[PDB]
């Protein structure tokens, strides 16, 4: 009458390796666009991912040069790289080493497997090697960070960067790409108008959905609570 | 021009109505080029009047 | 610099970047470094700017709170040319500018270049505030027309307000002041068009 | 010809699609021409400019 | 029928009007006058001769 | 009407006058959505028949 | 100033830079030959009897004056004659409506107006005259970006543009790609296009982050992939602004046309962040710094890295021969190159002297005009070109750019004469399949007598040997081109006269974009950006993507 | 620093036009929280937020939706316009109902309505018509209702009159997101929220509800 339905999540609907659909299933009247507007907004501002940061190639000192044997300038080797996701799974930053020798393309496949780096895409090329005795190793530093950090705001106090042969690359620590709410008629039987919120999120992979949507609503009720306490002045 | 150009610019135009109506639009560009040029001289010449 | 928009400022102001700003206000912040104590000499506030610490930057606020700056574009026509604005400061590399002030100037944000100045001497910035300030030159000195006209946005969007279709939603309903209309539209059970009797006072 | 490619594709017709706002998701009312226009970019850069 | 750097990604074409005369080289002034300039012309016609 | 407001009230509520007007036809003018396609120049049919 | 009647298919109406000289920097159109004597003649197919047939003459200005000249736009109904029975056309300068018998040609394409660079518009004839000029104008200042990528929109002029300059490689002799490499590309080439002198496999040399005139960078990245087979006049490597030998000048994206809360007010524009995240705008600029070592008359100014009064902060990206390092991050106000410049008569004031006296420092004799980097400009080093005056000596440095350079001229006519080594002997191994076959026994032998086998008496026999004389002269060839080059290398330079050495650095800076850049459409809808909005704000349609 | 660390809002600063009529200016908020928060809470209170107003109301004389009743300068729909901001404040009784049987010569305010001990009649000032001098007469059976957030007349037999329903306190809700500014970090929010309401709550506890609503929507998913 006066005090409310609660939202509760019901079922993830898993489509793709990256797409994702969920919907939350008792929702209150206009509290649909409230919660879908604002889960939106959370989603795609400030979640936390796993992008690259600092890739040491071997016998690279600067991005503008090319390297001999392989088929792309090094920058575009840096291009192809920062879109490389990684789900790191047991720490904040870490190093990955990718060595391959020999014709052939590149994917993110010949990354050194560690336990708690889980590559989500292994068929994300890289590189192109284009010579038989052609080689390549790199660091390949992997850090969990959050929103958009370009290399320009990343050198501080240059953080001890005295190897020249170490390349910056910028970050985008964001696993989605597009989330779209929608709303609709919940069929619950004692009942005419409520809601059904039905997100339907797009990450690159590193993301559970889930833990998308749990981390969203625990960020904006934790922001929140300057209010319920208010504290007047 | 006594035959004129009949079409909107929705319609698209052909190659002789956008070369006809291209001499009034460098006539226009022309004029706005020297008019500068003689109007920076005129208030010149009338602050120092006064 | 090149000039943007920005319109949230009031009229009177200006976006200055740090940068501009930081190097025009420099002897103010060797006087204001040697006024806290920072730095004893000019050799050290010399030193201290140019490394741009984190406490130049709380000084520059202070230094540049209520000192007009005077914009100005470069074929000056009349006196509305060049008007004076208390600047805020932006990170960025661009001269944020009020859109009520570009029909004076003759503006446009296509490129157009606008000369900054600074007022030093304590007449300067009094002149520069009692009869070059934005908001006193409301009117053009050739007419008395207003010069400070909405342009090209804000008077479609008031247009586009003010107006009144045949059958929008809550045609009819009557209506118990102007905020009960603003309350009616952001809840959307009422057109921005729709012929009803309020009461106005 | 563009509006039977925007029928081969399941795009509307006149080119004019529902876009939401950003800020509140509210639907704009009155709905707005989106696209694909091939934008440049020239060198009167700020950096060289300031 | 196409280049096998057409057969890359073949632009699609609204032209209407069958085209008769290719779009001839675009720099033929600036390279047919300096080679009219320096040439062994065995007649006193074009250039150092 | 911001000549009026000059004219009756004085500087400083026209000073306040205009940046609210122009903080109101923005805000307006984006819920307007306001576009312009290519379906929003109506040729006239009485056009063939005129030429 | 103005446009005349006589200009159509000879000058461009549209493409003149407005401002002072509007109508005298004039540009030529697409087609507009010129004459024996000079007069710009165009190109027109004779209309005969009542068909156009497609004797493509070209008339001048003069001879245009008489005929009756049709449209571009005149229907054909696929014999040649016009579908009406009275087509319109022009004259003397006046336009008219002529019957179809009257005519006596008929315009070759419908770009034959306006210029190549005003043929790039899509819909020119839909916008005013002045929008096309100011978009034709602003077209040809585009700065060639990160990575460039199509005109969605194009026009068809997009590839003969890009292959008529000279800013991508394209094939000469058609044939299978036998190797690709970041900076090199090496075409084997088909049978019957081959030249039977030579074993041909051409190699096409890419031209690697070089700047611009205006400081971009002019670089050339390789389009195909190996064992792919091209053809005659098939693009290689695309240069800058292009794309599969398509003209790219700019980047396309999803855009809106509605007014967004005043941010875009006049010609301001939004512009998601989503963008910046993507580096679509992401121009690389490549500037050159220089640091002349002069012969002062008080003596001259060295190069060294212990210069006065600046402490390790700043000398630890130098070398110890004075020279940055390639590839060090410089930024503002850091040395590149120490000069030490010296000088007499000091004569200190004396609060100098007691500040000296205080901390025991020396007076410095050499002054300091070290080549530092200009304030604001933070890039990369990726090149330093060390020139020396024959008879100075050159340091650590130069000897390592010459023992660099050395190697790599040697590796590289090493590399001609191995890579065409593997082609002369493919092509003895082709010869020694036929009269005299080998099949084991050439493979038995080594390469020493490949090109001396016993054949039967045909003229593969004697291209054994014309292909072995071939080898014999590439191997006097590259030990005489080897000399050469080493000379032509570690020879002295013809510099100023006064001048020592000459140390040219060259930073790389990649510039963002950012709130006051200019950008623009291709119909003159410009614009500086002012907001660099988030993805959450930028609106968006009813399946999720931000425009 | 890690990636669940937040900007919070410190000083939020609630300075009021002396009665009802906040402006709750705070700050600093991550880049773009200070449209989530200020949409949510706009869209919280202006929507659905609880409450009781007047929904219907039956004249003594007058049945007809649009008519005279004698003695009163204003119509009947002026009267029903006096009516819909009447702030009524009710206690735990869900659907009171009230008369006003009042003849007299001057002014009807609400101080002359009948008194029930569960029901707050705010403003007693509040004038809702005016009688003539006479012996004029005006009784109606005024009925509150509880309700969630603002029902117009259009959405729903004596002949009695409907009123438009705003249970909901807030009259105008407004926030104003401005650029903060940290002494490194350079974009950050700042909420200017500006709120005035009908009286029978202040907006401190408006925005404290506004905040438990949607707090307790959350409840499932938070930890
Ligand atoms: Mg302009």
């Amino acid at each position: 009458v006066t005090e409310f339905l609660k939202p509760r999540l019901v079922d993830i609907e898993q489509v793709s390796s990256t797409h994702a659909k969920v919907t939350l299933e008792p929702l209150e009247r206009g509290f649909g666009h409230t919660l879908g507007n604002a889960l939106r907004r959370i989603l795609l501002s400030s979640m936390p991912g796993c992008a690259v940061t600092e890739v040491e190639i071997d016998g690279v000192l600067h991005e503008y040069s090319t390297k001999e044997g392989v088929q792309e300038d090094i920058l575009e080797i840096l291009l192809n790289l920062k879109g490389l996701a990684v789900r790191v799974q047991g720490k904040d930053e870490v190093i990955l080493t990718l060595n391959k020798s020999g014709i052939g393309p590149v994917t993110a496949a010949d990354i050194t497997h560690d336990g708690d780096v889980e590559i989500v895409k292994p068929q994300h090329v890289i590189c192109h090697l284009t010579d038989e005795n052609a080689s390549i190793s790199m660091r390949i530093k992997v850090q969990r960070g959050r929103g958009y950090v370009p290399a320009s705001t990343r050198i501080h106090s240059e953080e001890d960067e005295r190897p020249i042969g170490r390349l910056l690359v910028d970050a985008c620590y964001s696993p989605v790409e597009r989330i779209a709410y929608n709303v609709e008629a919940a069929r619950v039987e004692q009942r005419t108008d409520l809601d059904k919120l039905v997100i339907e999120m797009e990450t690159n992979g590193t993301i559970d959905p889930e833990e998308a949507i749990r981390r969203a609503a625990t960020i904006l009720a934790e922001q929140l609570e300057a209010f319920v306490d208010l504290e007047v002045l | 021009i006594e035959t004129p150009i009949t079409a909107n610019f929705r319609e698209g135009l052909n190659v002789l109505q956008y070369f006809i109506s291209t001499h009034g639009a460098r006539k226009g560009l022309a004029d706005t080029a020297l008019k500068t040029a003689n109007s920076g001289y005129l208030t010149r010449r009338l602050v120092d009047v006064a | 610099s090149v000039i943007t928009v920005g319109p949230y400022l009031r009229l009177h102001q200006c976006g200055l970047p740090k940068k501009m700003a930081l190097e025009l206000f420099k002897p103010f912040i060797y006087g204001k470094l040697e006024l806290r104590g920072l730095a004893t000499t000019i050799k050290a506030a010399k030193k201290m700017v140019e490394r741009e610490e984190a406490v130049v930057w709380d000084i520059l606020d202070e230094v540049i709170r209520e000192h007009p700056v005077l914009l100005n574009r470069a074929p000056t026509l009349h006196r509305l040319g060049i008007q004076a604005f208390e600047p805020v400061l932006i990170e960025g590399k661009a001269i944020q500018l009020h859109p009520l002030v570009c029909a004076a100037y003759n503006a446009d944000f296509d490129g157009d270049q606008m000369a900054v100045h600074v007022p030093l001497t304590l007449e300067a910035q009094l002149e520069a505030r009692a009869l070059m300030m934005s908001t006193n030159n409301i009117l053009s000195p050739a007419n008395g027309e207003p010069i400070i006209v909405p342009s090209q946005d804000v008077v479609l969007g008031l247009y586009y307000m003010t107006r009144d279709c045949v059958n929008a939603k809550g045609e009819g309903m009557v209506l118990t002041g102007p905020k009960e209309a603003e309350r009616l539209y952001r809840s959307g059970l009422a057109s921005l068009h729709a012929r009803v009797k309020v009461r106005i006072t | 010809e563009i509006k039977e490619l925007l029928k081969l594709g399941d795009l509307p017709t006149s080119g004019q699609i529902r876009l939401y706002d950003g800020r509140t998701g509210e639907q704009f009312e009155r709905p707005v021409t989106v696209g694909y226009m091939y934008m440049l970019k020239l060198n009167h850069l700020v950096d060289d400019k300031m | 029928v196409y280049s096998y750097t057409e057969k890359k990604r073949i632009r699609k074409d609204f032209g209407k009007r069958p085209q008769v005369l290719d779009v001839p080289y675009l720099l033929s002034i600036q390279l047919d006058s300096f080679q009219k300039f320096i040439e062994q012309d065995p007649e006193g016609q074009y250039g150092l001769e | 009407m911001l000549n009026t407001c000059y004219r009756i009230l004085g500087l400083k509520p026209t000073v306040i006058f205009a940046d609210q007007i122009m903080y109101t036809g923005f805000a307006y003018a984006a819920r307007s959505g306001a576009s312009v396609g290519i379906d929003d120049m109506v040729i006239p049919e009485k056009k063939h028949e005129i030429i | 100033r103005d446009v005349h009647p006589t200009h159509y298919g000879r000058v461009c109406p549209i493409e003149t830079p407005e401002g002072p000289n509007i109508g005298l920097i004039n540009s030529l159109s697409v087609y507009a030959q010129t004459n024996e004597y000079g007069f710009l003649e165009t190109p027109y197919r004779k209309v005969t009897d009542g068909v156009v047939t497609d004797e493509i003459h070209y008339l001048s200005a003069i001879e245009e004056g008489n005929y009756v000249i049709a449209q571009a736009n005149s229907n054909l109904d696929e014999e040649g004659h016009f579908v009406e029975d009275l087509v319109t056309c022009r004259s003397k300068g006046e336009s008219s409506l002529f019957s179809r018998d009257q005519v006596d040609y008929m315009d070759v394409s419908t770009q034959q107006v306006v210029s190549v660079g005003a043929s790039l518009i899509p819909f020119l004839e839909h916008d005013d005259a002045n929008r096309a000029l100011m978009g034709a104008n602003m077209q040809r200042q585009a700065v060639p970006t990160l990575r460039a990528d199509k005109p969605l929109v194009g026009t068809g002029m997009e590839r003969a543009v890009a292959v008529d300059s000279g800013v991508t490689a394209v094939a000469k002799r058609g044939g299978v790609v036998q190797y690709v490499d970041a900076s090199r590309i090496v075409i084997k080439v088909n049978e019957d296009e081959m030249y039977p002198g030579e074993a041909g496999i051409d190699i096409y040399n890419l031209t690697k982050y070089t700047r611009s005139n205006q400081n971009t960078c002019i670089n050339q990245m390789p389009c195909v992939s190996l064992g792919e087979p091209v053809e005659r006049g098939d693009v290689l490597a695309d240069g800058p602004s292009t794309d599969l030998g398509e003209l790219a000048l700019g980047q396309n994206m999803r855009v809106a046309f509605m007014p967004w809360n005043g941010y875009n007010f006049e010609d301001s524009i939004l512009v998601s962040e989503r963008v910046v995240q993507e580096d679509r705008f992401t121009t690389i600029h490549i500037q050159e710094l220089a640091c002349v070592s002069r012969d002062t008359k008080l003596g001259p100014e060295e190069i060294t890295a212990d210069i006065p009064n600046v402490g390790e902060a700043a000398l630890s990206k130098l070398d110890e021969s004075g020279i940055v390092y390639i590839g060090a991050e410089v930024t503002g106000g850091d040395i590149l190159v120490g000069k030490v410049t010296p000088k007499g008569e000091t004569q200190l004031t004396p609060e100098e002297k007691l500040l000296r006296a205080i901390f025991g420092e020396k007076a410095s004799d050499v002054k300091d005009s070290s080549l530092r980097v200009p304030n604001g400009v933070s890039g990369t080093v990726i090149d330093v070109q060390v020139f020396t005056r024959d008879g100075v000596e050159k340091d650590k440095r130069a000897l390592e750019i010459e023992e660099m350079q050395l190697k790599q001229a040697k590796k590289d006519l090493s590399e001609e004469l191995q890579i065409l080594e593997a082609g002369l002997f493919s092509r003895i191994r082709a010869v020694l399949v036929a009269g005299g076959v080998e099949a084991e026994k050439l493979d038995k032998l080594p390469r020493d007598r490949w090109l001396e086998l016993g054949l039967t008496d045909e003229e593969k026999q004697n291209q054994l040997e014309q292909l072995a004389e071939q080898y014999d002269e590439l191997k006097h060839e590259f030990e005489k081109k080897l000399e050469a080059k080493r000379r032509k290398i570690t020879q002295g330079d013809d510099l100023a006269p006064g001048v020592l050495k000459i140390v040219k650095v060259y930073l790389a800076v990649k510039r963002r974009i950012q709130p006051g850049d200019k950008m623009a459409g291709r119909h003159g809808n410009k614009g500086v950006i002012s907001k660099i909005n988030p993805i959450e704000d930028m609106p968006y349609d009813e399946n999720g993507t931000p425009v």
